[PDB]
């Protein structure tokens, strides 16, 4: 956002959205794959508590942790705390969830993750 | 005389300057720089 002769230079998605705080535009011109754009939007919110330092941001990208109450975990854990195998996300087997994929697509709702 | 010009009868000499037919390459005068600072006085700033 600052050093306001940025706009001309060409820009680094992490010298723009990264180590600085950073418009949506910036970001939607930087990124336009608006899936992973959606994906970095949704890095940014979660990482809302992860905008500093910038190797807290770079770790809220690799995203293998969960920022807070678990909004951004995007890693291979299937399996309850108790080890019960997890039910999928979208199928109604063994429960209907009102809270599933068609209500929380941007979580990338794995298999059963 | 004849650097003179009279309208009526149109008489004006007709001369070249003299230093387009001889070249007199002294360089120039260019010690100090001269710069073109930004309209604001101050360019990237920052937030404080
Ligand atoms: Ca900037
Ligand atoms: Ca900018
Ligand atoms: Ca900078
Ligand atoms: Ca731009
Ligand atoms: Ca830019
Ligand atoms: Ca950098």
């Amino acid at each position: 956002a600052n050093t306001f002769l940025e706009e001309v230079r060409k820009g680094n998605l992490e010298r723009e959205c990264v180590e600085e705080t950073c418009s949506y535009e910036e970001a939607f011109e930087a990124l336009e794959s608006s899936t992973a754009t959606d994906v970095f939007w949704a890095k940014y919110t979660a990482c809302e508590t992860a905008r500093t330092p910038r190797d807290k941001l770079a770790a809220c990208l690799e995203g293998n942790c969960a920022e807070g109450l678990g909004t951004n975990y995007r890693g291979h854990v299937n399996i309850t705390r108790s080890g019960i195998e997890c039910q999928l996300w979208r199928s109604r087997y063994p429960h209907k969830p009102e809270i599933n994929s068609t209500t929380h697509p941007g979580a990338d709702l794995q298999e059963n993750f | 005389d004849r650097t003179r010009y009279f309208s009526m009868w149109n008489q004006a000499v007709d001369s070249y300057d003299p230093d387009v037919r001889i070249i007199e390459n002294h360089g120039t005068e260019d010690e100090l720089p001269n710069y073109c600072f930004p309209l604001g006085g101050i360019g990237i700033t920052d937030t404080f």
